[PDB]
């Protein structure tokens, strides 16, 4: 996260940090045994991380779980990064407390100009590299589909959303993919791609998640 | 030795925190560099070995 600011111990209780040695993805937990991340995040093993606050150091409201099953959405695509959007069932459910909570799914796709909550353990410059130890995070709105159409020309789809500022300044950035976008409550987001990071001109673009609460909540049922 | 080996590493636009290892010609040796997670370019390699092998 570039331009954000500290969040205030657990105060995103839902954020999980995706762990196969290091940290490397963030994601979101939806019900006692499922998060919801980035396609693009895929790895073999992976273990969870939630309660999660100071990412080097042991605090004591940690929970680590080994990931049981992965599911990508089926028309991923690596290339356009169309539908990047990744099902996590844990091995195990997780403690429920005040530290690790869920976040709701949407109820319907917000509208363009919704002010929302992003956070993540993502670099925070735009030049160079600083990974925080601290959850970071940063207030910003759903774009309107067109300035996201023109900062990236004919990249777009109907499955992704731009939220930020065109005059950069305030992004995500490598280490928040996978990444909660939550607004009034709801996900609406998932930390996806860009180029660079708080650059001018391209805002980061999000998985649009009103457009897949069916597939996944058929995908959970069904395993 | 290949073009590709003196082109500078490429993050990407994915924002995941993938380490690989990338030829610097600069330096002349394979060191580390964060990689987005998606289009990689060719002088992004998994291992240290693979690396030199090929772009050394
Ligand atoms: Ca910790």
């Amino acid at each position: 996260i570039v331009g954000g600011y500290t969040c205030q111990e657990n105060s995103v209780p839902y954020q999980v940090s995706l762990n196969s040695g290091y940290h490397f993805c963030g994601g979101s937990l939806i019900n006692d045994q499922w998060v919801v991340s980035a396609a693009h995040c895929y790895k073999s093993r992976i273990q969870v991380r939630l309660g999660e606050h100071n990412i080097n150091v042991l605090e004591g409201n940690e929970q680590f779980v080994n990931a049981a099953k992965i599911i990508k959405h089926p028309n991923f695509d690596r290339k356009t990064l169309n539908n990047d959007i990744m099902l996590i069932k844990l091995s195990s459910p997780v403690k429920l407390n005040a530290r690790v909570a869920t976040v709701a799914l949407p109820s319907s796709c917000a509208p363009a100009g919704t002010q929302c909550l992003i956070s993540g353990w993502g670099n925070t410059l735009s030049s160079g590299v600083n990974e925080p130890d601290l959850l970071q995070c940063l207030d910003a709105p759903l774009l309107p589909q067109a300035d996201c159409e023109a900062s990236y020309p004919g990249k777009i789809t109907d499955n992704m959303v731009c939220v930020g500022f065109l005059e950069g300044g305030k992004d995500s950035c490598q280490g928040d993919a996978g990444g909660p976008v939550v607004c009034n409550g709801e996900l609406q987001g998932i930390v996806s791609w860009g180029y660079g990071c708080a650059l001018p001109d391209n805002p980061g673009v999000y998985t649009k998640v009103c457009n897949y609460v069916d597939w996944i909540q058929d995908t959970i049922a069904a395993n | 030795r290949p073009d590709f080996c003196l082109e500078p590493p490429y993050t990407g636009p994915c924002k995941a925190r993938i380490i690989r290892y990338f030829y610097n010609a600069k330096a002349g040796l394979c060191q580390t560099f964060v990689y987005g997670g998606c289009r990689a370019k060719r002088n992004n390699f998994k291992s240290a070995e693979d690396c030199m092998r090929t772009c050394g």
